[PDB]
């Protein structure tokens, strides 16, 4: 009981001291700067061949190879350019909600509701893709599994928990607890030393991958957080939910910067996503047509449409030379 | 009782955070968005001759 | 040196009425109107969203270029019947070629879509159900054989020029031609009538009988929609192939002829040219409209 | 497809392809049935033809060469919310039901009540399975059906009590384009695949008919 | 462990007709594609015949197009190659070759151990600029080799493969596009080139790095090996 | 002058009973065409009735030569 | 009567499709001779020209084949 009122004071100092350090929202500061008009995107390319809804894709780090995975049970590896397939990776259940890609190209995690985080060696002797090791240790449903190295994976459950892996040995390093509810996404900052994950508790926090210390948590969504993306320099990101609001947090002032919510708007975000330079931020929605946000004007610079089912999944080239979107009707689609 | 006491230890660690203004946080993530604007093929488009897709 | 008298050797001079001519341009101009409007919406609600494009909305978009084509011949055809054919020889094949291009085409489809729907009902749960993704490459031949069966129609069709009446877009193939047009006249009544009519009376029949025997709780409207297609297409169709038949068995010679039975023939193969004519305005309404997404389309286009 | 490295990787990408469409149509023969329930409730013990094969348990026995996958969500033990859309294209949904648990009995019907009015699961039919009648035959002389249901009025008769609870799970649904259908089994049924069998068929017809246009 | 062997070799007559089977046990042979290449004595690699993954697509070398035939069996993991009519030209040491197609793939790692036939009594022209290079341990070793036709496509890849025949054993793959290093080689080794004109460098020469160095393109059928350059110690 | 979709000869059966060319005055002879399969011969009598002659009868050609004749003087 | 004047162009008989003569009469004078063309033409001919009397022949004696 008297914790209690100890944990109340501190929520109280915690607030008057972010409010003391607001003098002037993101959207005062930036009203000279010009606006970046229409983006226009138009798509280039249509992968077909996926025979169920897409829930997962990632860009490959030569920003010219894909993976996507699907309720078909089908890993499948794209050639982005001439839309060829590479691989075709049949897996053991097909109930996936999860898919990674290594940073150097030579393994694939991809998991979903089997619990289980399996990860696929694409360069073997044999010829043929196999399963390097299946991880295990989650009582919950498996999502944003981000790889660190070739041999150091970060992996989301519905355990209202996270947990850092060593593919080798196979047993789990870290794990990170704080959450109360299911955690539904992560993202890897481009320092590869800090992470954020956005949970169904309204609320997402910082975490350190060496010390698995809860360095800050960050509120202001009144929905469930369904994606979330670091800003490129890795000082910022910006997060989804239900509630048909994106918002912009800073590491730094431990608060939010601008909301980036439309009166048309009904249905919350599935998918985030940063432009290379961070002024697009681009969101799939789930009324089959994703929008572009100037990230620091809140306004609509286009939109993208085209889609027929929900879209589940958003990706931005390391170059930033296009947008890969995947939704429920089975088609990759890729913008320019 | 034993499993609030790790809460207020959180919140302890968590209110001692060298916090800065946002108003230089702005004009931080301004600064980064403008310099890094002329490498960006989504922003503005890039020319067809040199465009993959 | 005796008067020869008469006998009833005496020529049948045709009857004309000018009543029935003002009330076939006028039935001629709605039906056109309503085909034109009917299939124009039709249309444009299954095009104007891709998504869920089933086999039933391929089949519906082809029976609406076919009947709209059908529509858009119909009044000069009107004109026609007011006045004759005085627009040419070429216009008589083109538009004779188009009209029954797209009359065999309607018949044809209708067949397919009863095809369809016995697939999805009688074999739903079997694996001969997955032979009906094929829409595409079907209606592309039920538009080749239609262009096949209406070639006979551009080739021997051109002006006729008579006395007792007005000239004609008729067929003129030589001395013989009235052989020649009752042989042509089997492939409309083979091709166009029994045919479509037995598979649609063997595939709807087996569709009620398959759900009569279920228990859905939309077993009664769809029952009652197969019976209102199938009395649609009897009305619309029978008399007109009852009426030529007859035709061609006064011709033979297998039923007595007489002028009173000649007047008689005439007058029912107008009636029923008319009537049969209102397939084009109700095939929307019977095919389309009666369904729940058509409605909601329709609906939603408006707002 | 100019270098000759190249056509061989667009001969490799047609090879994969038609396995992906070949795989595709051996999917098309299953179907794809979801088991909710509350605990102890039989909804591992339907059908004494299991072949089976903590997370998710799947069955595939077969009747009348047809492929039916029954699903078991149970033990997750996590928010509903976020992954039963995953079964959004599954055929039915399959409902058992303890008669012998007074105590449970309200504890199912908001399962129900959940389930059968959830946006995603707004036109799948339910196949609703009331067990174990004996079991509740001979509990209902012991204690009356006014503990779990005060508002009962009729005869305490196992007729008019049995068709009373499956009264209240039919007025949950307030939806249409939607059956239940529903019947009474006990342990030592062995049709059970039957009666899975005429609903499953059943629904595929309505769904027919609305894609038809009949409907 | 990947391993290739080829039987059915021997000494025949001329006129008469063999058959060569090159079965595969260690990897997924339903998936990869296999060339025949043959070593006539001391003269050097020649490329004979291909067959696709799948048996789609099969390629014969101009020499004896219409003559060879080539054969696959998926399931018993097992390559033919029936020779019609042979003249006093066939005798080589025929290899059984593997190449899989991809996006960034090695397509000419893997060399069977060769068998040995003996019979009794337009195109990419690559020249390799010498035949003997004596060199000792420690130096720096340059090979370069010309082309007729430039091998850099219009997609940014040139094609040229660098192999490395050891005395006494079979060619082991390099570099496979023009500077992209093989599975397990060493380091040391580096290719470079533009266009018509490339250059394979070894630093640090190291004792078991002596052989004969073959440069193949891989633009376009049929394929066309060097002269062969030997390294002397 | 109407309309029809069916063209038809204009005679069903022929006179048979062979008569004077004194009592005919009007002549019409209908060549064989897309309407009927035979010529058709069809003449006013003396008091206005309508008859129909047999284009192939012998006494016919007689008749229709006869009454030309007599009428072209 | 029924026609007023006569073409003085003589035209080849196969064009000739229907014939119709008409004695004079109380009704008439001279004698009418009215033909069907196969363009739909009506002519009126007078018999006592030559060319007319001779297209009527030629007409006739195609007619009874």
């Amino acid at each position: 009981d008297q914790l209690r009122q100890e944990a109340e004071q501190l929520k109280n100092q915690i607030r008057d001291a972010r409010k003391a350090c607001a003098d002037a929202t993101l959207s005062q500061i930036t009203n000279n700067i010009d606006p970046v008009g229409r983006i226009q995107m138009r798509t280039r390319r249509t992968l077909r061949g996926h025979l169920a809804k897409i829930y997962a894709m990632h860009w490959g780090t030569d920003s010219r190879l894909l993976v996507s995975a699907s309720q078909d049970g089908k890993l499948i590896i794209w050639d982005s350019y001439t839309t060829n397939k590479v691989h075709a990776i049949p897996l053991r259940s097909s109930w996936v909600m999860t898919c990674a890609y290594a940073p150097s190209g030579n393994y694939v995690a991809c998991g979903g509701l089997d619990n289980i985080c399996s990860i696929y060696n694409l360069k073997t002797r044999e010829g043929n893709v196999r399963v390097s090791r299946e991880l295990a240790g989650h009582t919950g449903y498996l999502s944003c599994c981000r790889f660190l190295d070739d041999n150091q994976i970060v992996t989301s459950s519905g355990d209202t928990t996270c947990a850092l892996w060593d593919i080798e040995t196979g047993q789990q390093t870290t794990t990170f607890t704080g959450h109360t509810g299911d955690v539904m996404s992560l993202s890897l900052a481009p320092d590869t030393r800090l992470f954020v994950s956005g949970a169904c508790d309204a609320s997402a926090k910082l975490w350190d991958v060496r010390e698995g210390m809860c360095r800050q948590t960050f509120t202001g969504h009144e929905s469930d957080i369904n994606a979330i993306c670091f800003f490129p320099n890795g000082n910022a990101f910006a997060t989804g939910s239900d509630d048909a609001t994106c918002r912009l947090f800073d590491l730094r002032a431990d608060q939010e910067l601008m909301t980036y919510s439309h009166d048309n708007i009904i249905c919350g975000i599935t998918s985030v996503s940063f432009s290379k330079s961070g002024r697009l931020l681009l969101a799939g929605y789930d009324d089959f047509n994703c929008n572009v946000w100037d990230a620091l004007k809140a306004d609509r610079a286009g939109v993208l449409a085209g889609h027929d089912n929900r879209v589940s999944c958003l990706g931005v080239t390391d170059d930033g030379m296009a947008v890969a979107t995947g939704s429920w009707d089975s088609f990759l689609k890729i913008w320019n | 009782i034993a499993q609030a006491r790790k809460l207020v230890e959180q919140l302890k660690m968590e209110a001692n955070i060298d916090r800065i203004k946002v108003s230089k946080a702005a004009a931080d993530l301004m600064a980064y968005c403008e310099a890094h604007a002329k490498e960006d093929p989504l922003l503005t488009p890039v020319p067809a001759s040199e465009n993959p897709f | 040196t005796l008067p020869p008298f008469l006998l009833d050797a005496a020529p049948c001079e045709p009857e004309s009425l000018e009543i029935n001519k003002y009330f076939v341009v006028i039935i001629y101009a709605l039906v056109f109107l309503l085909s034109l409007l009917g299939n124009s919406l039709v249309m444009l609600v299954i095009l104007y969203s891709r998504v869920g494009r089933s086999v039933t909305d391929v089949y519906l978009l082809n029976l609406a270029l076919a009947d709209l084509l059908f529509a858009l011949t119909l009044p000069i055809w009107a004109a026609s019947k007011v006045n004759g054919w005085i627009f040419g020889t070429f216009l008589c094949k083109v538009v004779s070629l188009l009209k029954e291009v797209n009359f065999y085409s309607g018949i044809l489809l209708l067949a397919c879509i009863s095809v369809d729907r016995y697939l999805a009902i009688v074999h739903a749960t079997r694996t001969l159900t997955q032979k009906r993704y094929l829409v595409k490459f079907i209606c592309l031949s039920i538009w080749g054989l239609s262009l096949l069966l209406a070639l006979p129609v551009l080739l021997f069709r051109r002006t006729v020029y008579s006395s007792n009446v007005s000239p004609a877009c008729y067929e003129d193939m030589g001395n013989n031609t009235a052989n020649w047009r009752m042989l042509l006249r089997i492939l409309p009544q083979s091709f166009g009538f029994i045919v479509p009519l037995l598979i649609m009376l063997f595939c709807y029949g087996f569709t009620l009988r398959t759900l009569f025997k279920a228990h859905m709780g939309q077993k009664h409207r769809a029952m009652r929609v197969i019976f209102a297609v199938v009395l649609i297409f009897l009305l619309c169709w029978l008399p007109y192939n009852l009426v030529l038949l007859a035709d061609t068995l006064m011709r033979t010679q297998v039923i007595q002829e007489t002028c009173e039975r000649r007047n008689h023939i005439d007058r029912a193969l107008d009636a029923t040219e008319i009537l049969g004519i209102l397939h084009s305005c109700l095939n929307p309404l019977i095919y389309a409209f009666i369904g729940q997404k058509f409605r909601h389309g329709l609906l939603k286009i408006l707002a | 497809t100019l270098s000759a490295e190249e056509r061989a990787a667009l001969e490799r990408s047609k090879a994969i392809e038609k396995n992906l469409k070949e795989d595709g149509i051996s999917a098309a023969k299953d179907v794809k049935l979801l088991l909710l329930g509350a605990d102890n409730s039989g909804k591992s013990t339907i059908v004494k033809q299991m072949k089976i094969i903590t997370g998710i348990v799947e069955t595939h026995f077969t009747f009348k060469n047809l492929h039916f996958r029954l699903f078991d969500v149970g033990g997750q033990r996590s928010e509903r919310k976020k992954w039963i859309h995953c079964f959004e294209d599954v055929t039915a949904i399959i409902f058992c039901v303890d008669l012998s648990d007074y105590n449970r009995m309200h504890e199912s019907l908001m399962l129900f009540d959940s389930i059968c009015n959830n946006k995603f699961f707004i036109d799948t039919s339910i196949i609703l399975f009331l067990n174990k009648k004996d079991l509740f035959g001979e509990k209902i002389k012991k204690s009356p059906l006014t503990i779990c249901f005060p508002e009962y009025t009729g005869p305490n008769t196992y007729e008019d009590a049995a068709a009373y609870i499956q009264a209240q799970f039919e007025s949950k649904n307030r939806s249409p384009n939607k059956e239940i259908y529903c019947h009474m089994t006990c342990a030592t049924d062995t049709n059970n695949a039957q009666v899975i069998f005429d609903a499953v068929t059943d629904i595929i017809i309505a769904n027919n008919l609305r894609g038809c246009g009949l409907y | 462990d990947v391993q290739l062997v080829e039987s059915g070799g021997g000494l025949v007559q001329p006129g008469g007709s063999r058959k060569l089977s090159c079965s595969a046990s260690g990897f997924a042979f339903s998936s990869f594609g296999m060339h025949w290449v043959r070593q006539a004595p001391e003269k050097g690699l020649e490329w004979v015949a291909y067959i696709s993954s799948g048996s789609g697509t099969i390629y014969y070398a101009d020499t004896v197009k219409g003559r060879f035939t080539i054969s696959r069996d998926d399931p018993k993991n097992t390559l033919f190659l029936q020779m019609t009519s042979l003249r006093s030209e066939d005798t080589a040491m025929y290899y059984c070759v593997r190449s899989i197609y991809y996006y960034g793939s090695s397509p000419f790692d893997f060399w069977g151990q060769g068998t040995t036939l003996t019979v009794s009594s337009s195109d990419i022209v690559m020249t390799q600029a010498t035949s003997s290079v004596p060199v000792t341990p420690g130096e720096s070793v340059s090979i370069s080799c010309r082309s007729s036709k430039s091998l850099l496509h219009s997609n940014g890849n040139t094609y040229l493969y660098w192999f490395l025949q050891r005395p006494g054993q079979s060619p082991q793959l390099l570099i496979y596009r023009m500077s992209n290093l093989a599975s397990g080689v060493p380091d040391r080794f580096s290719g470079s080139g533009s266009g018509t004109a490339f250059t394979l460098t070894i630093s640090r020469l190291e004792a078991e790095d002596v052989g004969v160095y073959y440069c193949m393109q891989h633009l376009e059928y049929p394929l066309t090996f060097g002269a062969g350059t030997k390294l002397e110690l | 002058p109407r309309s029809a979709k069916e063209l038809r000869c204009q005679c069903i059966k022929t006179y048979s009973k062979p008569f004077h060319p004194k009592f005919i005055k009007e002549l019409r002879v209908i060549e064989s065409g897309p309407h009927c399969a035979n010529t058709e011969i069809i003449v006013k009598l003396s008091d206005g009735r309508e008859l129909c002659l047999d284009p192939k009868e012998n006494w016919v050609q007689r008749v229709v030569e006869k009454f030309l004749k007599r009428a072209e003087n």
